[PDB]
Formats: C-alpha cells, structure tokens, sequence
C-alpha cells in the first residue's frame, strides 16, 4: 500500500503520497463564505467555498483561516480543507490509506486529540501518525545533528537535535510569522496613501509582500540610502490597473523579524532567540550547532536574509567558532519533503497507531508513549 | 434506430383490404455526434460508393471521408455490408416505384448538401462580437445546390430576423450559437426528408379498399446496454423503460380479469407504480430530463454544474437516484439508476452540448422560397390566444418525450400482444449458447420481471380433478 | 399552463407569453381623453381611448401618461393599461396565467404593494412574481458577470452583478431619461423657429428624435463642422407638410446623456456614472467588469453611443484595460426577452407569490426573500 504525507501547516495544504519527490497537491488553506444575497436564479450556489477556487471568487467572498497560530480554532472548517484534500485534489479515498501529519512544538493536547478523533471517526484511516514540523525538515536536509529554525505563516520555532537525540528544554517558540508581517505592510502602507482593509485585499498585501520585500543586510545604511536616493523604489501591478510604488517599506517589513519591537511584541528577535537556544544546550555540542544551521518555511525565503542571520549570529557567537547557514533553495516543501522520506522507511511500519488500538485504548493514545 | 410501425386494416367482412406504415421517435443526435466505435447512418457511406461515378461528380462530392467533418468523427468503415450493391438494390427498388428519377436525384443532392454543412466555418468579428464566415466556396456551392443565394443564406445565418410586435429587428449571433443552429437545421432537414420518404411510401402502398379495425405491428429497440451510456442510450431505455411499465399495467389488468372471473380476488394493488417510481424522475418537473433542459438554458452551465444540481436535487431524496460504482476499470461513471433491467450508469460528459436544437426561422423561410422541392417539406415551421414555443427554447428531450406522449395516446388505444425474440448465441454456429448473452438477452427482455411479479401472488394453479388424480393416493 | 410576461417599462408596455422570442404585444402607454365637445349625435365615442389606438386619434385627445419615472402616479390609467394589455391584445384570460412583472431598483415600496394587490384582487391572477429590469436584461445578454446599463424613456440606472451576486451599494440611478431628451429638443428646436407646445406634437418631436438625432464622437470638432459646413443638415416631412431642415440640433439632444447640465442637472454625465459604479464595487472585480460592460433600452439606441461610451471610459479607465462594451442589435426588447428566459425556467416555478401566500400574508408579503 501506499502512505499520504498530509501537512496542514498554516495558510498552505500540502498533500501527496509518500515515497513522491514533491507534493502534488498544494493550494491555500482559506475558507469563503458569500457575503451578498444573489439575484440570478437557477444557477445554485454552494454556499462555502474551499480551497483554491475561493481565491477566484476573492471578490465576492469573505475568506477565513481555519487555523490562527499553528492551533486549530474553527474544527468544521478545518474538516471542510481535509475533505476537498482527500476528494478532489487527490481524488483518492482515504479508506485504505494511513496518513501522516505534521504539527509545531508545544500546541495545547486538545487540537492533537480532537484531530486524532476526527481523523479516525470521520474519515475512518486505517491508521495515522503524528510528527513535529521540525525533525521532518532536519531529515529532508540529509543531516542528523544541529538546530533547525521552522518560519511559517503561523508561527516560528527553533529546535535543537543532536545525533537524533531532541533537546525539548531548548525548543524555543515565537508567535510571530508571515501573518504578522502582512498585516504590518498592510498597516505600513497607509503611509503612502494605499488603503488596504478587505480581507480580499490582504492576498494582494501578501503578494506585494511575497514578490518585493526582502531583507537588509544592514539597516541605518539602507535607510539612509533610501532617503538620499530613490534607487530602491519599485512599482506593482494592481489587479485593477493603478500602479503603485513602494520605496522605503520595501525592506522594513521583513526586519520584523530581527526587530519585534515594530509591532510591539517583547520578544527578542529572531538571531537572539536562536542564540539563546544554542547556549540552552550542553557546551559539548555547541560546536556542532553553529555549524548546522537550517532554515525552513516560507517566511524565510526573503532574499538577503541568510547573510543578515549569518552576520548576527556571527556577531553574537564568539570569534573562534565557524557559523554556517544551510538554505536550499527548496525551504518551503522542505517540511513535506522529510515527511515522505520518513513515511518511507521500513522501520517506520510499526510506528502507526491502528484503528484497533485507538478504539481499545482511546484518544489519549497519541500522547502516550505509542507516540 | 427509429419505433417502425404498421397497421394491417382489414375489411367489413373480416378480409384484409390494405396497410398503413408510420415511424416514430427517430434519433437524430446520431447525425451529428456519433460515438468513437460506432458510425453514422448508412446513408452516407453508401453514397460515397466509388461505382457511381456520376453522382460523385455532379454534386462535387470529395471522394475521401476523411476530408468531411460530420463522418470522419466516427469509425470510418467497418465490414458490416457491401454497400456497393445494397446502394444498387435501394435505388432498383426507388426506380420500380412509383415516382421518377428526377425526385432520386433530388434526394441524393439534398442529402450531398446536408454533407457540406460541416465545412462552414466562422470568424469572430475584430471590432464586434458578432462573428462572420471566412470562407465561403462551401456554402457558395451548397446555395447552389439548394438554389438558394450564398449571400443571403450567410446574413441569415449571421443576422436572423425575427418578429417582434409588428415590425422585424435583427439578432445577434457569436460562433457557438451559429454552430449549433446550423446543426439543428441540419437535424431538422434529414428528418423532414424522412417523414416526406415514409408519407410517399405509404401513400404508394395505399390501395382503395375500405379501411375497417386494424392490427397494429410495433418494432422498437430493446434495452440497450453499455460500459459508455450516454443520453441516446437514456433516451431509448427511458422508453424500453416506459413500453414494460405499460406491459406490467396489462398484466395486472388481466390478472384481476381472471381473479373476477374464478372469483378468487386479493391483493389488488396495482402493479404500475413500483416501476413508475423510476419514470416520474425523469419525464416529471424537477426531474433529469427537466433539469437537463432547464441547464441547457442558463448561459454559463457546465457539466459540472450540472452534476452539481443533479446531486443536490437527487441524492438521498430519491429512491432511485446514487452513486455510481466503478468495476473493472471502466472508463467513467457519473451517476447510476435502477431499473427493471438493473443498474444503468450514465456519463454526463457531452450532454449539454448535444441536447440543444436551436432552429433558425429565417432560414425557414428561406427554403420556403427556395426553387426546388425542398420547401414542400418545410412547408410549415416556427378569439383565444395561444402561445407557442420560442425558436431558442428548443431542446431535443422535450420532442422525444412529446413524441412518446403521441405514440402512447395511440398504443394504448389497442389491446396488445406481445412477441420476444432471443438470440441463442453471438456465433453463427448452431446449438452453442452463450449464458451471459442469454442473461442479457432475459434481462432487458424483462422476462424476469414477468416471473417476479407472479411469483408474488399464486403462480400455480391446477384444477380439482388433476388435482384428485394425482394426489388423492396421499390420502 | 403557461406564464405570462409583461412589461410596463415606461412610454411603451411589451407583452407576451413566456417561452417566445419576442413580445407579441408592442404598444405606447398612453391614456387618451376628448377635450373637445362632440357634436355629431349617435356615434357615440367612449370617453376614453388606450393604447395604440389613441395614437390614431392623437390630434383630438390630451395624451397622459400613466408613469412619470419608473413610479405609477395615475392608478386608474395603469388599471385601464393592464385591462387593455391582457383583453384586447393577448385576448387571454389572466385568471389561469402566472404574471411575471419587471420593475426598476430603487422605488416605493407602496409601488410594488399597489402592484400586486391590483394584480391579485382586481384581476385575480393565480399568481404573479416581481424582477428587476437590469437582471432580465444581462439574462438576455447570455452573460453571468459586468454591469449592465438600462436606460429607458422613464430612468438609467446601472447595475453590476458578479458571478449571480449582486452589489446593491454599487447600483447607481438617475433620473435623466428619454422623456427629458424629447423635452430638451422641444427647447433647443425653438430657437430655430419651430414651435411644439400641445401634447400632440411631443409625438412628432419623439419621432423625429427617434428618426435623426445621433451621439457625436467629439463635440467641439462636430460644432466647428456644422459651423462651416452644410453637410450635416437634414430634413424631415410633418404629418401635414412644410418639411422642417435640422442641423447641429440634431447631435445636441443625446449629448444631454453625457452633459446633464445642459438642463440643470447638477449629477455627472452616464460615461461617469458608470465608471464610479465600477469603482465602488470591490479591486478583485472590476476587470471582469471592464470587460463586461453592458448596454439595455431603448435610450441606448442612438448610433455612435457605444462608441463615444468607449471612449470616453478608456479616457477614464487606466491604459492597460481592455474596455469592450456590448451593443446587442436588440437593446430595447434586452428586457422582455430576459424575462421570458427567466420565466421558461423549471426552478422557477416554486418561486411564485401564490395566492394562498398573499391572502396569508397580506400585500407586503413582496417584500420577502421572494424579492
Ligand atoms: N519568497 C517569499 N517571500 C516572502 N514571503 C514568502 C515567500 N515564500 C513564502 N512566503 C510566505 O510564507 C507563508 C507560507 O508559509 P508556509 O511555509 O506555508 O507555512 P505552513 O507550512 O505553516 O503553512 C506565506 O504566507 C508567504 O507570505
Ligand atoms: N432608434 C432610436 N433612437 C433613439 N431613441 C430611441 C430609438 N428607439 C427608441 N428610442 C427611445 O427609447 C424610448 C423607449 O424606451 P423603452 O425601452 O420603452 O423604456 P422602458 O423599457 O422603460 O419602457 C422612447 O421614448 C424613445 O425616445
Ligand atoms: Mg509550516
Ligand atoms: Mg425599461
């Protein structure tokens, strides 16, 4: 038989059968409710659209994440994304299929029992298993010691392993994301005199933000640079014509990230944290962590960002030690990419968690030790 | 394909007098469309048969199907029948007939110019919506043919007039609608000519005896089944369906007779509605057909709207409306029916683009000022005030069941008798069997049908003195 | 049975029976009365002449109008219109016909509360249904999405529908109409030397507005030619002799269209109330909206209208839209036809007003989800 990778993730579904080189169903996690009446008769409407057909209905729906940070908060929704996941984008009945999912560090037991839950009562998987988003991705980079700093929509983490073995008191978490750093362009952008308030809206904010931004290798230069000149100023295409130019925003939305202060959030940035977790651990394996840095996740895809990460911790790190950052150009399937490889394994096979046990034994069998 | 039908009337004194010949639900989306292993009506090939040269080149007809578009969609030749002297045979038989050469040659140029309809060919105007042809030598020698005007005949294609309270306006029309009145017009002829043929035949058989009470012969197609249903396949099943609901009825009516006549009389309810729960979800309002019909109206439907439709109409709050299932690998299924023969599944694909019969009127009234014979077939086409049905508003499904309708208004005018005919084998070979095509054959005969509402009641019934001399020992 | 589908419109009522490819019935709305004695004794003419007829009659009669703009003001003259429609031009009885009605956006709603009680009590009409003239019209159009443009002789409005959904904050009206334009050219005739004062006349005005008038493509270049040059003067027969000769009049009645301060109207010009439609509808629509731009009634019959519309929105639009603006043959009966479509509909027919749902409900009953 065959296993599916499933990686809910945030604001990205990304699905196929394990053993695949790539995903082969990827497409946005919204859901679209129509928010007028509707006068034409006879063509009935469905009155919730999923998945990627609600980004060509933008203008006529309201579109909800069913997932805020990494947490679950609206369960139909979510049951609504792995519907059309397991039926139309695969078209493959999950009756006969066990299926592996992914989920970040530290999330409350509820929304990993109540998946659990769903997964075997709604669709009735054979069998099903449950991984952090960070060990995938360490296994799809072809390593087995460092640190791995997983940047999604929803939420960042950084975990440490070393020689297979986890270090869970040096898993760091943050709760800023790519999320947050399209509302700040959203909020930025007034200043120019672009109004973006519609939710609709907000997926342009992200492709501005996706296509323009990137990240300074350093700051007050680039400011003063900006200021002086006007080489940095690039324009965009709206989809309703009205090009707009955006200038000194280009690079200040991604500094969020070293600079949490923007938004008012207390944490320290982003190199701070992952220096932090590298002292976190022993002092016998601090070598080897700073030279096995690796980066996943969209948000980390900014041009630039590598050698501004590189240069901080290299700043922060004593002299005398050698920092390398690892970033395939392939970041954001990273996660589903170790996934697969895992589901491949023979000695895999006696991990899954069967129908039969979970109805013996109940829900709680995934936070037992039958992990 | 088409329901033959012949009535032998008879007369006062009870001897035979004469006969009448009528046909009825003739298929016509087989002369357009045509599935990829099956072929088109004969006609066509017989007349691309190379032993007539002169009928070749003088309607300047492409030796090669390939070329044509209508045929070469289908399989282009099989080794079903020498066409060469089956073609020899019909026209001997048209010549020792009653009526002359000139009206042969008429129906060959007629059925020529049905041929090139397929190579027009029209062009979206740069600065307008409306679209207008590119080439004109096809339509330029069928106008010849027809002796009609090319020019005239591609503003009424391009620009129908129509009548709007007392004075004419002009229409607009894109390339898909003027494709598919073309293909209706083409539908329409052939069908025009078929009924004007079967009207000559019988008025040639017609002899001036008295026409007393009748007997009526009906041959229709039986119950067709395939991996690859389709509408036609609906369409004739729907009406198999119909003929064994109507069967059933008469059955049950008979048994009551014999129950009143022995005066052993219970269970009186009726036979009919058990297989009419299936029927009233096709012909009735809301039905298949109807939201078939209603789609093919709305201007952005798509088949997968339709499906759409169909399942949230249907599922669950039918009977006999589910899923469909897949075995074997069969190629696709969309949804599947229960019948009187079994399941049935369906392909939607290519529905909507065939149901649609859009007439032109202006091009009515263009043959009907043609100057050959052809406007005497279209003699006729669209204090009290009716309203008829808009030229637009013309669907294939409607006309079918119209026609049913006609046909059972008749029929169950008559008390009928029934005949069945089963192949033994699908070789030539005698005494053989196949059981699986003798299943089939049983099947869509609705033999078991007869059987299973029997055996619900008291099949066997013996009388007392057989009775008494064959069990009387017991005791 | 068979529904029934009749338009009041405005200046011309068009009838016919549901399911035909145009209204059987064509006739102006028009209530004529004697003002003159009557001397001849035994003819005895009726008090009142309707319809077509009074056209006939027009040089003894005092033409009125039942409607003004879109709203009735003359109850018993729309009571004599329908009884005339239904006896003496379709000959049917409505005690066994549905009625499907078509009215404008943005009445009273007595208007329609007036409308159905007439049509359930005085004539008894099993029942009837109410729609909007701008849905009819994209309908007949074969199009799903744009915005659609209805100006008849009573009000303009504009309309756009995305999709079968409706942006009821977008639908714009105004009030300028054909009945103005007839009205401004009895002004600016005058100062040629024809007067037209009687009611009477405003016929002949109407027909030669209808017969000559056209829409310049530019109007100062057209005045500068028909300041030196003679080539744009025509001349028209009255129903008695002395043709009249017209000249730059001819081009400046449909520019009131796209310049409403030539009689005082302070709103902007239709090309302008068209593109600030589009503009308030939603950013991820208004290229479909561009491109689907449609045109109704029968004001939208002047040659060279789409043309200078055209222009005019490219001027206003940005330069890297396609504007296409569709111009049926058939603009003035778009209307009926949509509404014949509409009522040829099977899922249609549950959403009559019964006459069981009125009696129960009262006449408000119209203002209900059956909309
Ligand atoms: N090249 C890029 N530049 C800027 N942002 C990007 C880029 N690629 C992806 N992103 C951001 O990453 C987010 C997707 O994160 P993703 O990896 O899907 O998280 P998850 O795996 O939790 O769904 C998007 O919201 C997008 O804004
Ligand atoms: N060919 C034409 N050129 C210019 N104006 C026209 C033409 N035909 C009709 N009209 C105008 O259109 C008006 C009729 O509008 P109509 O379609 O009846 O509106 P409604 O649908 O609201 O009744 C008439 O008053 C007439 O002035
Ligand atoms: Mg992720
Ligand atoms: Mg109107």
């Amino acid at each position: 038989t065959t296993a599916l990778v499933c990686d809910n993730g945030s604001g990205l579904v990304k699905a196929g059968f394990a053993g695949d080189d790539a995903p082969r169903a990827v497409f946005p996690s919204i859901v679209g409710r129509p928010r007028h009446q509707g006068v034409m008769v006879g063509m009935g409407q469905k009155d919730s659209y999923v998945g990627d057909e609600a980004q060509s209905k933008r203008g006529i729906l309201t579109l909800k994440y069913p997932i805020e940070h990494g947490i679950i908060t609206n369960w139909d929704d979510m049951e609504k994304i792995w519907h059309h996941t397991f039926y139309n984008e695969l078209r493959v009945a999950p009756e006969e299929h066990p299926t592996l999912l992914t989920e970040a560090p530290l999330n409350p037991k509820a929304n990993r029992e109540k998946m659990t839950q769903i997964m075997f009562e709604t669709f009735n998987v054979p069998a099903m298993y449950v991984a952090i988003q960070a060990v995938l991705s360490l296994y799809a980079s072809g390593r087995t010691t460092g640190i791995v700093l997983d940047s999604g929509d929803g939420v960042t983490h950084n975990v440490p392993i070393y020689e297979g073995y986890a270090l869970p008191h040096a898993i760091m978490r943050l709760d800023l994301a790519g999320r947050d750093l399209t509302d700040y362009l959203m909020k930025i952008l007034t200043e120019r005199g672009y109004s973006f308030v519609t939710t609709a809206e907000r997926e342009i904010v992200r492709d501005i933000k996706e296509k323009l931004c990137y990240v300074a290798l350093d700051f007050e230069n680039e400011m003063a640079t900006a200021a002086s000149s006007s080489s940095l100023e690039k324009s965009y295409e709206l989809p309703d014509g009205q090009v707009i130019t955006i200038g000194n925003e280009r690079f200040r939305c991604p500094e969020t990230l070293f600079q949490p202060s923007f938004i008012g959030m207390e944490s320290a940035g982003i190199h701070e944290t992952t220096y932090n977790s590298i002292m976190k651990c022993d002092i016998d394996i601090r070598k080897d962590l700073y030279a096995n840095n690796v980066l996943s996740g969209g948000t980390t895809m900014y041009p630039g960002i590598a050698d501004r990460m590189q240069k901080e911790i290299t700043a922060l790190a004593p002299s005398t030690m050698k920092i390398k950052i690892i970033a395939p150009p392939e970041r954001k399937y990273s996660v589903w990419i170790g996934g697969s490889i895992l589901a491949s394994l023979s000695t895999f096979q006696q991990m899954w968690i069967s129908k039969q046990e979970y109805d013996e034994a109940g829900p709680s069998i995934v936070h037992r030790k039958c992990f | 394909r088409f329901g033959k039908f012949i009535r032998i009337h008879f007369g006062a004194t009870g001897k035979l007098a004469s006969a009448d010949i009528e046909t009825y639900l003739l298929e016509k989306s087989r002369v357009i469309f045509q599935l990829k292993a099956e072929r088109d009506y004969h006609i066509f090939y017989q007349i691309l048969s190379n032993k007539k040269p002169e009928l070749l080149d003088m309607l300047l007809i492409t030796n090669n199907p390939y070329d044509y578009a209508f045929i070469s969609q289908g399989e282009t030749t099989v080794a079903s029948i020498d066409d060469a002297e089956e073609l020899m045979a019909t026209d001997n038989a048209f010549d020792v007939l009653g009526f002359t050469s000139e009206e042969k040659n008429s129906m060959y140029k007629l059925t020529g110019a049905i041929m090139h309809f397929g190579n027009m060919k029209f062009k979206g105007g740069g600065g307008g919506g409306g679209a207008e042809p590119d080439g004109t030598e096809e339509a330029d020698k069928s106008a010849y043919l027809m002796g009609l005007n090319s020019a005239d005949l591609l503003k009424g294609l391009c620009h129908p007039r129509v009548k709007v309270g007392n004075e004419y306006v002009t229409k607009g029309q894109n390339v898909q609608q003027v494709i598919y009145a073309t293909g209706a017009l083409a539908k329409a002829v052939y069908e025009r000519m078929f009924n004007w043929m079967v009207t000559r035949i019988n008025a040639t058989l017609e002899t001036k005896q008295p026409r007393q009470y009748f007997i009526g012969v009906l041959d229709i197609a039986g119950f067709e089944i395939f991996d690859f249903n389709s509408f036609e396949q609906l369409c004739i099943n729907f009406t198999n369906e119909k003929l064994q609901q109507f069967f059933n009825h008469h059955m049950f009516v008979l048994e009551q007779e014999e129950y009143k006549k022995e005066g052993i009389e219970w269970t009186f309810i009726d036979f009919g509605m058990d297989l009419q729960a299936c029927i009233d979800l096709i012909e009735k309002p809301m039905g298949i057909m109807s939201i078939l019909e209603e789609e093919c109206m709305f201007p952005k439907a798509t088949d997968m709207t339709f499906k759409a439709k169909l399942f949230d109409n249907h599922l669950g709050k039918s009977a006999n409306f589910q899923k469909p299932r897949n075995i074997k690998g069969k190629p696709e299924a969309h949804f599947s029916l229960i019948h009187y023969a079994g399941i049935v599944d369906y392909n939607i694909i290519g529905w909507l683009q065939k149901n649609k019969d859009p007439l032109n009127e202006t091009v009515v009234g263009l043959y009907q000022k043609s100057s050959l014979k052809l406007l005497s077939t279209l003699f006729a086409n669209y204090g009290k005030g009716k309203a008829k049905k808009g030229s637009s508003f013309q669907t294939v499904s409607a006309l079918h069941r119209e026609n049913l309708n006609k046909l059972m208004t008749n029929l169950r005018s008559t008390h009928p008798h029934f005949v069945r005919c089963i192949i033994p084998n699908e070789t030539k070979s005698p005494g053989v069997m196949d059981n699986p095509l003798v299943m089939h054959q049983l099947r869509c005969n609705g033999v078991l049908e007869g059987i299973r509402i029997c055996r619900k009641g008291f099949p066997n019934r013996i009388l007392y003195g057989d009775f008494r001399q064959r069990y009387r020992i017991l005791n």
